[PDB]
RNA sequence: CGCGGCACAUCCACCUUGUGGUGGGUGUGGGUAGGGGAGCGUCCCUCAUUCAGCGAAGCCACCGGGUGACCGGUGGUGGA
RNA sequence: AUGCCGUGGUGUAAAGCGUGGCAGUGAGACGGCGGGGGAUAAGCUCCGUACGUCGAAAGGGAAACAGCCCAGAUCGCCGGC
RNA sequence: GAAAAGUACCCCGGGAGGGGAGUGAAAGAGUACCUGAAACCGUGUGCCUACAAUCCGUCAGAGCCUCCUUUUCCUCUCCGGAGGAGGGUGGUGAUGGCGUGCCUUUUGAAGAAUGAGCCUGCGAGUCAGGGACAUGUCGCAAGGUUAACCCGUGUGGGGUA
């Protein structure tokens, strides 16, 4: 079985044991969160509707908080002069997956 | 004529490469017991002992 | 990640298609989707899915008859007035796979990848073909109504 | 007091020099070239970072309307469909759908053709 | 991995690519036939790239005690040596460098079977 | 470029031979040519008002004198002979702290010649006391008349 | 529009309630000439402190870090 | 008809006015509308236009295509309209 | 190099040069000598490349090679891991899309307008003045301040013109 859980303005395709890394949660390391979902398909069942979605929620716990890749901007335009260097590095979440 | 830009390492060597000598092939020879090799155009040479082995 | 196809996923089939009134440009549009492998939800554009294709009955194609009198066929052989021009009605009396042919190669992608994907074509002017050996399964052209 | 430029500029160069491995010529040699190089590197990416996201959105939904006139429906309808139902599944988890399990696939195709109207034309 | 010897050969008055150009032939070679290719080269080069080989092959046999029939150029090489610069003069007045180019030639001998 | 010795003409023709224009042998772009907006020889002194001075000089001692860094002695050395023995052992038994200011008169050279090379000590006459070196050290030693003429010149 | 990070301005309340920090709203953040603000790196002097023939500088490689100029750790070479 | 001056209301943070410091600019281009010169030709030339864009503006569209149509890039996302 | 302790002797070689010995803390100091960067030139090696039209990159991406780990297998297991799978480093990049080099000067340049073969080093808003204007800050305040000069080892004290 798995689900699509909406979370961070995005979706992921779950099951249980699964490890999702998922924009920043305001939730520190070790316990759990719940999330809602949009689609739950446990064989052959999707269920497919809002209000039967909506009383099931996947549980995760937080492993712990990362960063993404290093991002190196240098906005350049052609004959001017201009130069920006700019850097990046999203934070993120790692979920583990246990419920549905 | 002068070339018009400086060609590139890959372009350069690609002609460079084309450059080099070609190896002689050389038959066995005997000269007083001693044994020696030679080209063969110059076997009947080495034969009658006018090839210098130094 | 979404799937990216490894070597040795893409699995291939062999298709026939008789064109004995298909329109030709249908025709193209068809065979071309089919050697791309369009129609497969595993298509990625820089991999060469797809099946084999086989056209037979490639004198008998629907083309209208001022087509037939003015549609051009132009070459350059590279030489100072070196263009030859036939009309669509001889090169079908010569050689009416090539006019086939060259309207399905029109419809790929202009790149590497056609020039391999184009070699799983097989056209023939008669009814018959020697893939027997493979086992071509007959393909109609159908529309998925809207 | 007189200051050797050496030390302070051999810095920016040994960073280009090393952002420039795997360029092929001058412009993983030389340091005038690999800046030029890294400035157009640079520019590609902060470009292609955002249209990756749109190159992938169209292969999503070439995947998902082979999948759907597999199933016998055009994309049109079924995202039409999709919405009358009130599915919210992404674009991205229907291909994914559609690759790993097109028996789920066929059934959301089942679901957006019942919730389609009777006739669409209207 | 094999026992070997060493010899170079520093400051030889023979352009780097000419040495080079004899130097692919005998590249690999064991020593025997290379001393004989060598000798019957026609280029000028082959005569110090030979002395190199055989001062190589004496080294491993005297001072290594391996045996000479075993011995295999295996590694041979010719660096750039220090460029002397003269001038040449030309037409109206022009005067033109010329490059006296060296040599650094470097051979390894491995005994094996 | 117009102190390098030489370089008075043009080197040679403007025109005609595919080459910068030059004006002479000594521009500053050349190797062994003049410098531009170098060093020269400069005064570097200002002109601090008198009561500015005074005032920092009187907060420097004020701030010596709060900590309790002030010391105030007869005398360095019993007789006329220096002995820099004792006049470290006297130093040693006042103070432990590696920075010492001494002021004492002008005229008391035995004092002087004593300290004079001790490591981590420093002397100036009463009317030469001044911010840095107060500043400078960690505690400050008066001679009995050096302190009674810095507070009579000081009213 | 959604979710997350940054910055400027303004407003609302706290902390020294404008030298400035704490939290929350709202607006804003393409940019040449040009104007304003704040920083990185090199060298020398002074004061304090600390490392160094059990290995300084310089150089080279690798692994990491910061919003930028850039930085750190480890190893190798080297010898003040 | 518009445009312009004044006035009373309503709205709108980054409007306006005075006085100082520091400027740059004073060769513009194309497009829409109104005109002159020209042959009512010019990718021609000269004016007007709280008209636009480029200049100094990236992104999507027009096959390619400074000046046309849509739209003004703080950064990230393998989300949606 | 601290000090010539500047390589006795043997070997290849006409020599040059080198190898072995030897000196030295070090020859990763050998009179071409402290450290020893880059351009530039080789040798070995992993990957790719001879049906393809490439501002040379970037995003997507298979496949190989290499080094580490989680499983089940050789259980010889103290091994170690061959090998099987998975996961991650790093190298390479078949294939797909996008993409007109930098500077200057211009209404406008990828431009067929200028300049640049490459690397290393050097090369352009500075100093003087009780100058002028405006500001930030500090001392004193209806007053503020000294110039020359004098006395002091000094950066300190005097000095009213
Ligand atoms: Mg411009
Ligand atoms: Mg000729
Ligand atoms: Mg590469
Ligand atoms: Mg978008
Ligand atoms: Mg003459
Ligand atoms: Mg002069
Ligand atoms: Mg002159
Ligand atoms: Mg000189
Ligand atoms: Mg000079
Ligand atoms: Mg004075
Ligand atoms: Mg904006
Ligand atoms: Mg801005
Ligand atoms: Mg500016
Ligand atoms: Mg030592
Ligand atoms: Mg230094
Ligand atoms: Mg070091
Ligand atoms: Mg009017
Ligand atoms: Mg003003
Ligand atoms: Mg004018
Ligand atoms: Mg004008
Ligand atoms: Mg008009
Ligand atoms: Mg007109
Ligand atoms: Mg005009
Ligand atoms: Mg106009
Ligand atoms: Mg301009
Ligand atoms: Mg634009
Ligand atoms: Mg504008
Ligand atoms: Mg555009
Ligand atoms: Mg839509
Ligand atoms: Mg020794
Ligand atoms: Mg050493
Ligand atoms: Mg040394
Ligand atoms: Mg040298
Ligand atoms: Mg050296
Ligand atoms: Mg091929
Ligand atoms: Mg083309
Ligand atoms: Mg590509
Ligand atoms: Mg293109
Ligand atoms: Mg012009
Ligand atoms: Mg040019
Ligand atoms: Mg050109
Ligand atoms: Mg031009
Ligand atoms: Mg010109
Ligand atoms: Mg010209
Ligand atoms: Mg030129
Ligand atoms: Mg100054
Ligand atoms: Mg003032």
């Amino acid at each position: 079985t798995y689900a699509i859980v909406k979370t961070g303005g995005k979706q992921y395709k779950v099951a249980v044991g699964d490890v999702v890394k998922v924009e920043k949660l305001e939730s520190e390391q070790g316990e759990k969160v719940s999330l809602p979902v949009a689609l739950v398909v446990d064989g052959a069942t999707v269920t497919t509707d809002a209000k039967a979605l909506a009383k099931v929620a996947v549980t995760g716990e937080v492993l712990g908080h990362t960063k993404g890749p290093k991002i190196r901007i240098h906005k350049f335009k052609n004959k001017t002069g201009y130069h920006k260097r700019q850097g990046h590095r999203q934070q993120l979440t790692v979920l583990k997956v246990t419920g549905i | 004529a002068v070339p018009k830009r400086r060609k590139s390492r890959s372009n350069t060597r690609s002609r460079r490469s084309q450059w080099k000598a070609a190896k002689t092939e050389l038959v066995g020879v005997t000269v007083a017991g001693h044994a020696h090799k030679v080209p063969r155009r110059l076997l009947k040479a080495a034969r009658l002992g006018l090839i210098d082995f130094d | 990640p979404t799937y990216a196809p490894k070597a040795g996923d893409t699995t291939r089939s062999w298709y026939v298609i008789d064109a004995t009134d298909v329109v030709l440009g249908r025709l193209a549009v068809a065979a071309a989707n089919l050697l791309r492998g369009k129609h497969k939800p595993t298509f990625a554009p820089n991999v060469d899915g797809g099946d084999f294709v086989i056209v037979i009955n490639a004198d008998k194609v629907a083309i209208s008859g001022d087509k037939l009198q003015h549609k051009m066929v132009y070459r350059h052989s590279g030489y100072p007035g070196g263009l030859h021009k036939r009309t669509i009605g001889e090169l079908m009396q010569r050689h009416p796979d090539r006019v086939v042919e060259k309207a399905i190669l029109g419809m790929l992608p202009k790149n590497r990848l056609s020039r391999q994907i184009q070699r799983k074509l097989r056209v023939y002017a008669g009814p018959e073909h020697p893939h027997s050996a493979q086992q071509p399964v007959p393909y109609e052209l159908k529309q998925v109504a809207q | 007091a007189r200051v050797k430029r050496a030390v302070n500029a051999h810095k920016k160069r040994r960073s280009i020099l090393k952002a420039s491995r795997g360029y092929r010529g001058q412009r993983s040699r030389l340091y005038r070239k690999a800046k030029e190089q890294q400035l157009h590197s640079l520019n590609y990416a902060y470009r292609d970072r955002r249209a990756r996201k749109g190159e992938f959105r169209k292969l999503w939904i070439a995947r998902i309307n082979a999948a759907a006139r597999l199933n016998d429906i055009t994309y049109n309808r079924l995202i039409q469909g999709l919405k009358a139902a009130g599915v919210e599944v992404d674009r991205k988890n229907l291909a994914d759908i559609a690759i790993s399990d097109p028996a789920a696939f066929t059934a959301l195709v089942d679901v957006a053709r019942a919730a389609l109207p009777e006739d669409v034309n209207a | 991995e094999y026992p070997s010897a060493v010899a170079k050969a520093r400051f030889v008055r023979v352009s780097p690519r000419k040495a080079r150009r004899v130097i692919d032939l005998v590249r690999g070679r064991s020593v025997s036939d290379a001393l004989d290719i060598l000798r019957w080269a026609p280029q000028a080069a082959s005569g110090p790239v030979a002395k190199v080989i055989a001062s190589a092959a004496a080294n491993a046999q005297n001072n290594g005690g391996l045996d000479p029939a075993t011995l295999v150029v295996a590694t041979v090489y010719a660096d750039q040596g220090p460029t002397a610069k003269r001038i040449r003069p030309r037409a109206q007045g022009r005067a033109f460098r010329i490059r006296r180019r060296t040599s650094h030639i470097t051979v390894v001998v491995e005994s094996r079977p | 470029r117009g102190e390098v010795s030489g370089g008075g003409r043009k080197p040679y023709r403007q025109k005609g031979t595919g080459r910068a224009r030059q004006g002479s042998t000594r521009a500053p772009q050349f190797t062994g040519g003049g410098v531009v907006h170098g060093p020269k020889p400069r005064d570097y002194s200002q002109r601090t008002p008198k009561k500015m001075i005074a005032a920092a000089l009187r907060g420097a001692l004020s701030d010596r004198a709060r900590n309790g860094r002030i010391h105030a002695i007869t005398e360095l050395v019993e007789g006329q002979n220096p002995s820099t023995k004792s006049a470290r052992a006297f130093l040693a038994s006042l103070t432990e702290r590696k920075q010492v200011l001494v002021v004492i008169g002008r005229s008391d050279e035995a004092g002087a010649k004593s300290v004079r090379n001790l490591p981590g000590v420093h002397i100036l006459a009463p009317d030469q006391l001044n911010t840095y070196d107060v500043l400078r050290a960690d505690d400050v030693v008066f001679s009995v008349e050096a302190l009674n003429a810095y507070i009579a010149a000081n009213t």
